[PDB]
């Protein structure tokens, strides 16, 4: 009883182990990347003129 | 009510102010 | 633009059929109260209104006593819902401190109940209910609350308290104790924007919501007086 | 609604002398003339005498003068006496004003303008409270309450009430403040001119004042229908609260407006003079104090059953906080003391204007008060400023 | 992350003074009002002490009222429970809890199993 | 007995993920974003307000055709609002009065709810008869229901209180699989925009990321220490954010199985009920219970614009697809749409 939910834990512990993390300025600069790539179509980033906002 | 009053005494005193001074007036000229 | 047009005129009259029906149930919406009906546990809360919810009227005013008995026993959640609620009921067993002594978890559950940020304004009807098995375990004493409480020996029974016929006043005097102990933390911190309304649970129910619809009835006058700056 | 009187009997007089003295034959001696000072007419009499001649009729008091005469001579050459500038003088003394009636007009003369400046600097700081209870009020989040809905057009119309009092009491003024050169300006004067104006503003200080009575027969309503039901309010019955604050005192006007303006038609109708059904106005208010004073009551049976079963918590609050609030509520309940007996009927002396004075001072100062005590001391729109505020500092 | 040991215990005998230690690791331990819960085997859970952020307001059991002492080391990120003066009836397991949110007066952790911010408790015993 | 030894070895193996993480934190965007130009001042209004409700709005949705947002509200009603024209389209009634959650499918087809009588009911839009009533009711939970979302017309997976997360299927009418491994209450959760994987934050301050497809447990994210509200994913599906109950917002990494980012500030003292990113993801808007939900910028941790508006907690704040308004359901009934 009190092993058959310990090694429920530690079987995904294992699991989560062996995932192979990319260092993180690797994911900073894909993320970066991302956000910079994208600054144009997002309408709160810049304020959208009054033509193509559709409430006012 | 005082104000529908004050107002009824107010203007029955300034009539009688107005005929004292109408009288004043051609009291003198 | 006459398609737009009568776009326009069927949404605004979709719009005018919507709103008069949430007219016509929001005038049903703010006649009937809701009552959050919560206790430990084997309490007895069954006996007040006869998977969870149950509705009830007296004196052509609505109840709607949501019972929460399918959940979990981790209630930090799902009681940030319940404060749009009128008057959160709250039915202790004053009798099962013999076996888990549970007089002390539902102290420790009311203040905890008292001092959320949420349940601020929502006052507490309090039902000190299993009555009958009270009286004779403090007679016979086969679990003491003196050995649970340390102030129980230095109590004094109460001046004002009025006695039921036929009954001991050391039955009276644990039951007040009890009473005035759930009275301490309803005092104690905040108690100018809800209150507790203590009882105490007899044998028919045709008394019993009686006294919660009185209570109720408090409960909506002191919000209107308070609305207004009096009390 | 005297010198209308004295205006005509003066025409009448003028006319009636201006036949008496169309028939009078000349004689042969040595008569002062043909004359007139436009005021005093007299059969010519030889001159250097005096005439005994009678004072004239057409006075308001002559009827308590009525006994006198006036003294005038015409000299040597069948001439009058000349005054500084050749003015007739005459020594009208006999039955002129007695001396200390003008000296009681003077006390009551400083007494009106005394509770003129009164009410006046009540009344208009009262009008620059409730327009910042308003634009409080009607900016916020809680700007429609079916509570707060009242309380807006509560101040309303203590607005309409204000500010038309303070303007039939200028349009008073300036009808009243003018020289009286000649007797064809005075008569533009008395007839229907611009008094047209002064009617109006009169039908609307008597709107504004009968109105106000009502609504606070309408807040009291509210609050006692509020407290006997169980449950919240379903229907706001808005429509009803808004119909028997703002119609039944048309309602009452309009038959009292037309009574004032078909049966008595004085100059302006600010004069309740002969008042029978003038009590066509005053049964309203006197509806509307009775009925909202026994609710007043009615509150303070349940506040005080509300402060006793608990919140024993601060001793002596049972007291001072079933006190605070009773001065506070009185929004709507005041001045049954000076008028449930007495009537602007058999009331006279110091004691008339003594309850004018309280009735005069509080209902002065009470837009003020509940301007004050409903929208910036409750504490509900104090945090609601003090949220904006926080907004505000910011930028 | 919450890691809740609870330091000290054993097996006392009946009248002695132990100091039962709670180490906290992964938060910040000033803001979040702590308690003390424990559990005879053989029924549920019953909270015995507890403590306030600061240190001020302190509450018992009233069955354990003045012979067990409560403390909290804000500079240390630990909770002293020390026990004096035991009894036979006192034999459970005590679980250094946790009240859930900060910057708060009341929680819900005297409750049942799978409560997440409780550690694994010591099993303490008093002798026969 | 034997089973002390678990214990050791689950703490060494947590060692082995906290060490491993610490190899692979060599660096942070701290430094990172610095050289990069920050938006400054963002300010944003109210346009539309959508006061059609009764009690409080516990959850709204927006549709993925972002014209047609959803909300959910405790007395009754699921109200089919309109972002452009401020009309509501249906006002249908439900059995349960305490909804917590509400959900719009990606196809603009069923809405779905689910609060405390622990059936996420499946309403219907495409009802010819004239009007529109429950199709599903989907019951095998013993919790209550907190948050759940749409993957198609056919599947839709639903957080729990009960501490598993559920992948339903609608036709048949039960569940295909169930994500058990939650310790706590679970409430919300967010599907990644290639809708394979969906995190699920929970109750003991851990943001599980699960495979619907598999059925599995993958990650295991602790970095909170307060109960998890709410959270949401990156728009590009490695990132996703965190608000919990201790009042800050933490951005993880699916790939770097850590935390990335604090979103703490000293002023706030009370913790976030709902956070979703922007269209592009430079702007993470959070929601609070000190009654203004606050925006954030999403890499150089800093409040780049306090919103106005509500005199009560903020419930849930969702954001647009194409990114063109932002919707904040709240505590009083309200619903106002900030451009």
């Amino acid at each position: 009883a009190s092993i058959a939910q310990a090694r429920k834990l530690v079987e995904q512990l294992k699991m989560e182990a062996n995932i192979d993390r990319i260092k993180v300025s690797k994911a900073a600069a894909d993320l970066m990347a991302y956000c910079e790539a994208h600054a144009k179509e997002d309408p709160l980033l810049t304020p959208v003129p009054a033509s193509e906002n559709p409430f006012r | 009510h005082s104000q529908g009053t004050f107002t009824s005494d107010y203007s029955k005193y300034l009539d009688s102010r107005r005929a004292q001074d109408f009288v004043q007036w051609l009291m003198n000229t | 633009t006459e398609d737009q047009r009568n776009e326009e005129k069927a949404q605004r009259e979709a719009n005018k059929k919507i709103e008069k029906q949430l007219q016509k149930d929001k005038q049903v919406y703010r006649a009937t109260h809701r009552l959050l009906l919560l206790g430990a546990g084997e309490s007895g809360k069954n006996t007040i209104v006869k998977i969870f919810e149950t509705k009830f009227q007296v004196d052509k005013v609505n109840f709607h006593m949501f019972d929460v008995g399918a959940q979990r026993d981790e209630r930090r959640k799902w009681i940030q819902c319940f404060n749009d609620v009128t008057a959160i009921i709250f039915v202790v067993a004053s009798s099962s401190y013999n076996m888990t002594n549970r007089l002390q978890a539902a102290l420790k559950l009311f203040d905890s109940i008292w001092n959320n940020k949420w349940l601020r304004d929502t006052s507490v009807i309090l039902f000190l209910n299993k009555q009958d098995l009270l009286a004779e375990k403090v007679l016979a004493g086969k679990s003491k609350i003196e050995d649970y409480f340390p102030e129980f020996a230095r109590y004094t029974t109460p001046e004002d308290a009025t006695p039921e016929p036929g009954e001991d006043p050391r039955v009276t005097r644990a039951k007040y104790f009890i009473r005035d102990e759930f009275l301490r933390i309803s005092t104690a911190s905040g108690d100018g924007r809800h209150y507790c309304y203590p009882h105490f649970t007899c044998a028919v129910d045709t008394e019993n919501i009686r006294r919660v619809f009185n209570d109720c009835r408090d409960i909506i006058q002191r919000m209107h007086l308070r609305q207004y700056e009096l009390l | 609604q005297v010198m209308d009187f004295l205006f005509e009997k003066w025409k009448l007089y003028g006319d009636q002398c201006h036949h008496n003295l169309s028939l009078l034959p000349p004689p042969t001696e040595l008569v002062c003339n043909r004359t007139f000072d436009k005021y005093s007419c007299w059969p010519d009499t030889p001159a250097n005498t005096t005439a005994n001649i009678s004072c004239p009729w057409y006075l308001p008091w002559h009827h308590k003068v009525q006994h006198r005469f006036v003294f005038k001579r015409c000299g040597p050459d069948g001439q009058w006496v000349r005054g500084p500038r050749g003015q007739p003088w005459r020594d009208a003394s006999q039955c002129q004003m007695d001396g200390e009636e003008i000296e009681v007009q003077k006390e009551v003369a400083k007494m009106y303008s005394s509770f003129q400046v009164m009410y006046t600097v009540g009344y208009s700081l009262s009008l620059g409270a409730l327009l910042l209870a308003l634009a409080i009020l009607g900016g916020l989040s809680k700007l429609h309450c079916t509570r707060n809905a009242i309380h807006a057009n509560l101040f309303a119309s203590f607005v309409l009430k204000a500010s038309s009092v303070l303007v039939i009491d200028g349009l008073l003024r300036t009808r009243y403040s003018q020289k009286i050169g000649d007797d064809l300006s005075v008569s533009t004067w008395l007839s229907d001119g611009a008094v047209a104006g002064c009617r109006v503003a009169a039908v609307f200080m008597q709107y504004g004042i009968v109105a106000n009575y009502c609504w606070l027969l309408v807040e009291g309503l509210y609050l006692h229908n509020l407290l006997g039901l169980a449950t919240l309010p379903e229907r706001s019955f808005f429509s009803l609260y808004l119909g028997i604050g703002w119609g039944a005192p048309m309602l009452f006007v309009v038959p009292w407006a037309v009574v004032k303006c078909l049966f008595e038609n004085v100059q302006c109708w600010t004069s309740n003079d002969n008042m029978g059904f003038w009590w066509i106005l005053r049964f309203p208010v006197f509806l509307a104090i009775l009925i909202n004073f026994f609710i007043f009551v009615r509150i303070v049976q349940l506040l005080v059953a509300k402060l006793r079963a608990r919140q024993m918590h601060h001793t002596d609050y049972k007291f001072r906080l079933a006190k605070s609030t009773l001065t506070l509520i009185p929004l709507l309940g005041v001045h049954e003391v000076v008028f449930a007996f007495v009537t602007d009927e058999h009331a006279q002396g110091t004691l008339r204007s003594a309850k004018l004075f309280f009735d005069l001072f509080l209902s002065s100062f009470q837009g003020l008060l509940v301007a004050v005590l409903y929208c910036f001391l409750n504490k509900e729109v104090q945090s609601e400023l003090r949220r904006r505020w926080h907004r505000w500092r910011l930028g | 992350q919450v890691q809740l040991q609870e330091s000290g215990g054993g097996l006392v005998q009946p009248g002695g003074s132990l100091r039962l230690s709670c180490a906290a690791s992964g938060f910040t331990f000033s803001n979040y009002k702590m308690n003390w819960v424990r559990q005879a085997p053989g029924k549920g859970l019953e909270w015995v002490s507890d403590i306030s952020q600061s240190g001020a307001s302190i509450s018992y059991t009233g069955s354990v009222k003045g012979r067990f002492t409560i403390s909290r080391d804000n500079a240390k990120n630990t909770l002293y429970l020390q026990m004096n003066s035991l009894k036979p009836e006192d034999t459970a397991v005590y679980y250094c809890a946790r009240c859930p949110a900060p910057f708060t007066r009341d929680c819900f952790d005297v409750t049942s199993t799978t409560y997440a911010y409780r550690g694994q408790g010591t099993q303490v015993t008093v002798s026969s | 007995s034997e089973l002390d030894q678990l214990r050791q070895e689950a703490e060494q193996l947590k060692n082995q993920i906290r060490d491993a993480r610490k190899a692979c934190a060599d660096a942070t965007l701290s430094q990172i974003t610095n050289n990069i130009d920050p938006v400054g001042r963002i300010q944003m209004r109210t346009r539309r307000t959508l006061r059609g409700h009764l009690a409080k709005i516990y959850a709204m949705h927006w549709g993925t055709d972002s014209r047609l947002l959803v909300s959910a509200s405790q007395d009754g009603k699921l109200i089919i609002w309109d972002s452009y024209t401020t009309n509501k389209v249906h006002a249908i009634p439900l059995r349960s009065s305490w909804v917590m959650t509400c959900a719009y499918a990606p196809s603009g087809n069923y809405v779905a709810c689910g609060g405390l009588d622990n059936i996420c009911s499946i309403y219907n839009l495409k009802t010819r008869e004239g009007n529109v009533r429950v199709s599903r009711e989907l019951a095998g939970h013993t919790g209550y229901l907190s948050c759940c979302r749409f993957l198609d017309d056919n599947q839709i997976v639903t957080s729990s209180g009960d501490t598993t997360c559920a992948l339903w299927d609608i036709e048949t009418g039960q569940q295909t699989t169930t994500f058990t491994g939650h310790t706590g209450d679970v409430m919300s959760l967010s599907l990644a925009p290639d809708t394979r994987l969906f995190v699920s934050g929970a109750c003991d301050a851990s943001a599980k990321l699960w495979d619907v497809r598999e059925g599995m447990c993958r990650q295991t994210f602790t970095g909170h220490e307060s109960d998890i509200n709410a959270i949401c994913f990156f728009p590009n599906g490695n990132a996703f954010a965190t608000g919990s109950d201790d009042a800050t917002c933490r951005l993880f990494d699916l790939r770097a199985d850590q935390e990335l980012m604090t979103y703490s500030h000293d002023n706030i003292i009370c913790g976030i009920t709902s956070v979703s990113f922007s269209k592009s993801g430079r702007l993470l808007l959070a929601g609070y219970d000190d009654f203004n939900c606050n925006v954030w910028d999403a890499l150089k941790a800093d409040r780049a614009g306090v919103l106005a508006g509500h005199d009560n907690r903020v419930s849930c704040l969702g954001v647009t697809d194409d990114g063109m308004a932002v919707a904040t359901g709240s505590w009083d009934s309200f619903l106002k749409i900030w451009n």
